[PDB]
DNA sequence: CTAATAGATTAGAGCCGTCA
RNA sequence: UGACGGCUCUAAUCUAUUAGU
């Protein structure tokens, strides 16, 4: 006889009960529970009765308001008492009362005249308690050795919590740039050009940079705003290919390679806001950047395939809005970031930024990823030109191509989703 | 199509040499490493606050519960779980009256009556602490939510003191230093939540489900203040040194007067783990700039270097240095031309403003925590943000952003480098959480620099974290 | 090496010195509690520290 | 020194949520 | 200031060019 018999109500005393019997173990005794078996079953019942009649030595019970009147531990109550009686041993059943609802006056009869530990006001002195009584009793034990408990909490109560070797996809906010126009134009307009002339409300996007001008668009392009262009020299622009600065295999006195990929950067950035100009979406000026989002009954309900853009929270209506920036590095994309915005009616937003942070932080709260890649794909796909792209207008006969699908990565490495 | 690499758990050691994922799990079932016998704690407040302590540590002599189990384990009571004494019999007072605090805090100046306060909780503190015979562990100084309310630097209010920051808590902190008083700020609505409540009956803040989170946390943040160990990194390598640098803009004159403070940990050789503050704050007068002058950043490497040097015998064989921004070439020539030949320093960039987010196609839980991405040689994504699946959630609410690790300088592998930031999120001895977002190598410097920036008469500070923290 | 410098005030300072760094960094850098500090003091060291 | 146009990098404050 | 996380607002500085000189 080796083992301590611990009884308990299985759903509701698990936390003690797992505490105390992994202590117990850790301190090197043999304990019996039934939260420290897996695959259980036919083990109930013709099993128990074996161990409480043949292997126990003490019959720890835990007492509380949970096990005070259930048909399990009653009939196990019954059998150690037996046992008791069978043996010559009048201290074989310790009670251990924890809980304060349970009183010491509505104990039940099998146990009304018992010894028990207390553990409500505290667990340390109890389990103190519990070591004192057993080497006063001396219960059988080995060396001490908490590599046992450490063993079976892994393997009991982390069974179905760790990793799984399972390949997985995840979908990101980038999208690939697929086109770049196949020459850098500077064009000489050596003052010929107006000295103020702000070129930042040109048809296309421009760059001043020395006497020249650093843009994609064709040589005598926007002629309605400088209009003493025709006569200009062709053989005079400085045209250098794309891919060889993109590559970064270009460099010279005129113009660095990291120069020439910023101002390929800031051409980006203004085409895009042009473009999202052409699209017709409503702004919104945030701190630093420009953030872009779609009114009430634009769209059909609100909806681009089965996917809200826009709706309600009791007076303000919420609105998925997006803000995207082009990069060089790791390589050439386009990143996306999502935002709410709020409104009175669903076409004047709150002027009020404490209300919008307020909503904002109150809105997302049930939003989870689903919702949020969702929404993400959704706008990105309703801005798509014709099947799989959407180009921003450099010039008259140049366009950037870049996709409407983000960038997937792929994992070995997953979790189970138990629930 | 991209690839992602998996990054394994590094694990945390406790008692009887046993090793664990989670710090509560480990401290329930093992204990701590030290063995102390008891704290004696000294509450300095008004009478209701002595009692709202006093209820306190009442309270959390018991098993206290959370609502879920698996999300968040329990707390077993404080004398099950560290071993030692904390109970509210060891306790002596120091009265503060009421009406010398409604007094101070009307001077319609932010500045002059949070020098008053702070003047008149720490006199009584150095009084005690100076003439008299208790001994205590920590001094628990309770704070009524009025002061807390006005004593922000941006608080509105419905010259010689001027040398100061504005803020109770950091002024409070610095000029205590040169007593070295362990303390611990407790707000009256943090103890007794269930009494402060707003204009519907309810309470303003509800810890109704995490009651046992707030436990664990206060209880071992007593226990580290005390003098205790809770745990210990369990796969650090020798003879590798990491060094964490940050940025503070001093202000409060005429010069922001850029300082720079340091954190540096290693392995104590008995198996045990060194981590403490190496600053004396290092200066730099060009506003807007965060490099060192040569001179400084030979200061500061060669402190360092001779505190690794003293501690263990030897000098390091493997120095990285973290920040949060990029080094120049000046910099680095002063940090190399200190560094003994056969030591490799590796300067590394750790930034969190890269937009990148990854979703998983199909349920409503993010990317698993220990993901990485690869970009470069020199360059990673690594999520120290994410699902664990074994507590069942995540350590965010919306999609997490992950940590974008530059190799700015030197010659280093990027993987390690990966697994030594993923192991360095789980010594946050401020807190009691499953794993940090940060390591913690930026975190508490941050901490330092912050607190040593509140006043400008602190000369040779103490390194130990208990007097900053 | 200190104890032999035939002036007492000198070598008196240099151990009171040597004595008193070490306990004040103990102190102040670590995060160590010690309540007393005891200071095993050799009996040659006490019979040359007079007048 | 100085006033604009970008991109790219830095720090500071302050508010909101944690159940289910 | 018991934590942590996510957001939003506000400064700097550097680099290139333009006008100041
Ligand atoms: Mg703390």
């Amino acid at each position: 006889r080796n083992k301590i018999f611990i009884s308990h109500a299985t759903p509701d005393d698990n936390d003690f009960t797992r505490w105390l019997a992994l202590k117990l173990i850790g301190l090197g005794y043999e304990v019996w529970c039934d939260i420290l078996f897996l695959d259980k079953g036919v083990d109930f019942w013709s099993n128990i009765e074996k161990v409480i009649r043949e292997d126990t030595c003490k019959f720890l019970l835990v007492s509380s308001s949970y096990s005070n009147q259930r048909e399990g531990v009653l009939k196990e109550l019954a059998v150690a008492a037996k046992v008791k009686k069978q043996l010559k041993d009048d201290k074989f059943i310790i009670p251990l009362a924890i809980d304060e609802q349970l009183s010491y006056d509505d104990i039940n009869i099998d146990i009304v005249r018992l010894n028990a530990i207390d553990f409500k006001m505290s667990w340390a002195r109890g389990l103190k308690d519990i070591l004192e009584a057993f080497e006063k009793q001396k219960v059988p034990k080995e060396v001490a050795d908490a590599s046992k408990s450490n063993l079976l909490y892994q393997q009991i109560f982390l069974h179905d919590k760790s990793v799984i070797e399972k390949e997985e996809i995840y979908d990101s906010n980038w999208l690939s740039i697929l086109s770049f126009p196949e020459e850098l134009r500077f064009h000489e307009y050596n003052w010929m050009l107006p000295k103020r002339f702000d070129v930042r409300e040109l048809t296309f996007p421009a760059v001043r940079y020395k006497n020249y001008l650093c843009t994609f668009a064709w040589a005598y392009d926007f002629t309605y705003h400088l209009p003493k262009t025709e006569t200009y020299h062709k053989s005079k622009t400085i045209r250098i290919p794309t891919e060889e600065i993109l590559s970064g295999s270009y460099d010279s006195n005129f113009i660095r390679n990291a120069e020439c990929k910023r101002l390929i950067v800031q051409l980006l950035n203004k085409a895009f806001e042009l473009r999202m100009k052409d699209k017709e979406v409503q702004e919104y000026e945030m701190s630093n950047k420009t953030a872009y989002w779609l009114e009430k009954g634009k769209l059909e309900k609100d909806k681009f395939e089965k996917t809200m853009l826009v709706g309600k929270q009791k007076d303000k209506n919420w609105h998925f809005a997006i803000s995207g920036a082009s990069k060089l590095y790791p390589f050439p994309v386009l990143m996306i970031s999502s935002h709410i915005f709020f409104t009175a009616d669903g076409k004047k937003l709150i002027d009020s930024s404490s209300v919008q942070h307020s909503s904002r932080r109150r809105q997302g709260k049930n939003w989870w990823n689903n919702t949020w890649r969702t929404k993400l794909l959704a706008f990105i796909k309703y801005l798509s030109d014709d099947d799989t792209s959407f180009y921003l207008e450099m010039g008259s006969e140049e366009k950037v191509f870049v996709s409407n699908e983000p960038v997937k990565f792929k994992g070995n490495v997953s979790y189970n989703i138990p629930e | 199509m991209k690839e992602l690499i998996y990054i394994e758990e590094p694990k945390i050691l406790f008692a009887h040499g046993q090793k664990c994922t989670d710090a509560r799990d480990g401290l329930a079932l093992f204990g701590p490493l030290n063995n102390l016998y008891g704290i004696k704690s000294g509450v300095i407040g008004t009478k209701q606050g002595l009692k709202i302590f006093r209820d306190y540590l009442d309270h959390i002599q018991k098993p206290i519960y959370n609502s879920n189990s698996i999300t968040r384990p329990m707390f077993p009571g404080f004398e099950a779980v560290f071993d030692c004494k904390w109970e509210s019999t060891g306790i002596t007072f120091k009265e503060v009256t009421n009406e010398d605090i409604g007094k101070f805090l009307y001077n319609s100046s932010t500045h002059k009556r949070t020098y008053d306060l702070v003047s008149l909780f720490i006199d009584k503190i150095i009084s005690a602490n100076k003439n008299e015979d208790e001994n205590v562990d920590v001094w628990f100084v309770i704070v009524p939510d009025e002061i807390y309310k006005y004593c922000r630097p941006n608080s509105v209010l419905p010259a010689e003191t001027y040398n100061y920051d504005a803020q109770f808590h950091d002024q409070f902190k610095a000029r205590l230093l040169k007593h070295t008083i362990p303390t611990q700020i407790f707000r009256e609505s943090t103890l007794a939540w269930r009494d402060f409540k707003n204009a519907f009956g309810l309470p303003i803040r509800d810890f109704s489900k995490i009651e046992g989170h707030l436990a664990w946390t206060i209880s071992t943040a007593a226990f580290y203040k005390a003098g205790g160990k809770p745990w210990k990194l369990s796969d650090v390598r020798n003879g590798v040194c990491y060094l964490g640098l940050v940025y503070k803009k001093v202000e409060k004159s005429k010069n922001p007067r850029n300082a720079c403070c340091a954190a540096q940990m290693f392995l104590d050789n008995g198996d045990g783990t060194v981590f403490k503050g190496e600053v004396g704050p290092w200066y730099n007068p060009k506003n807007g700039q965060y490099h060192l002058e040569p001179k400084e950043a030979k200061a500061l490497l060669s402190q360092s270097l001779q505190s690794y040097k003293e501690q263990i015998g030897e000098y390091p064989k493997e120095v990285f240095i973290h920040a949060k921004t990029r080094f120049n070439h000046q910099e680095w020539d002063a940090f190399l031309e200190v560094t003994p030949k056969e030591t490799n320093l590796v300067g590394v960039t750790i930034s969190k403003t890269k937009p990148l987010k990854l979703y998983k196609t199909e349920g409503d839980y993010t990317i698993l925590r220990g993901n990485a991405y690869v970009v470069n040689e020199r360059s990673a994504f690594l999520w120290t943000v994410g699902y664990v699946p074994k507590i069942q959630t995540a350590l965010s609410m919306e999609v997490p952003n992950p940590l974008f690790i530059e190799i700015n300088k030197g010659e280093a592998d990027i993987k390690q480098v990966l697994k030594d930031i993923l192991s360095l999120t789980k010594l946050n001895y401020n807190a009691c959480i499953f794993a940090d977002g940060e390591p913690v190598t930026l975190r508490f410097a941050d901490k330092i620099g912050e607190i040593l920036t509140a006043s400008t008469d602190i000369k040779t500070p103490p390194l130990a974290f208990k007097y900053y923290i």
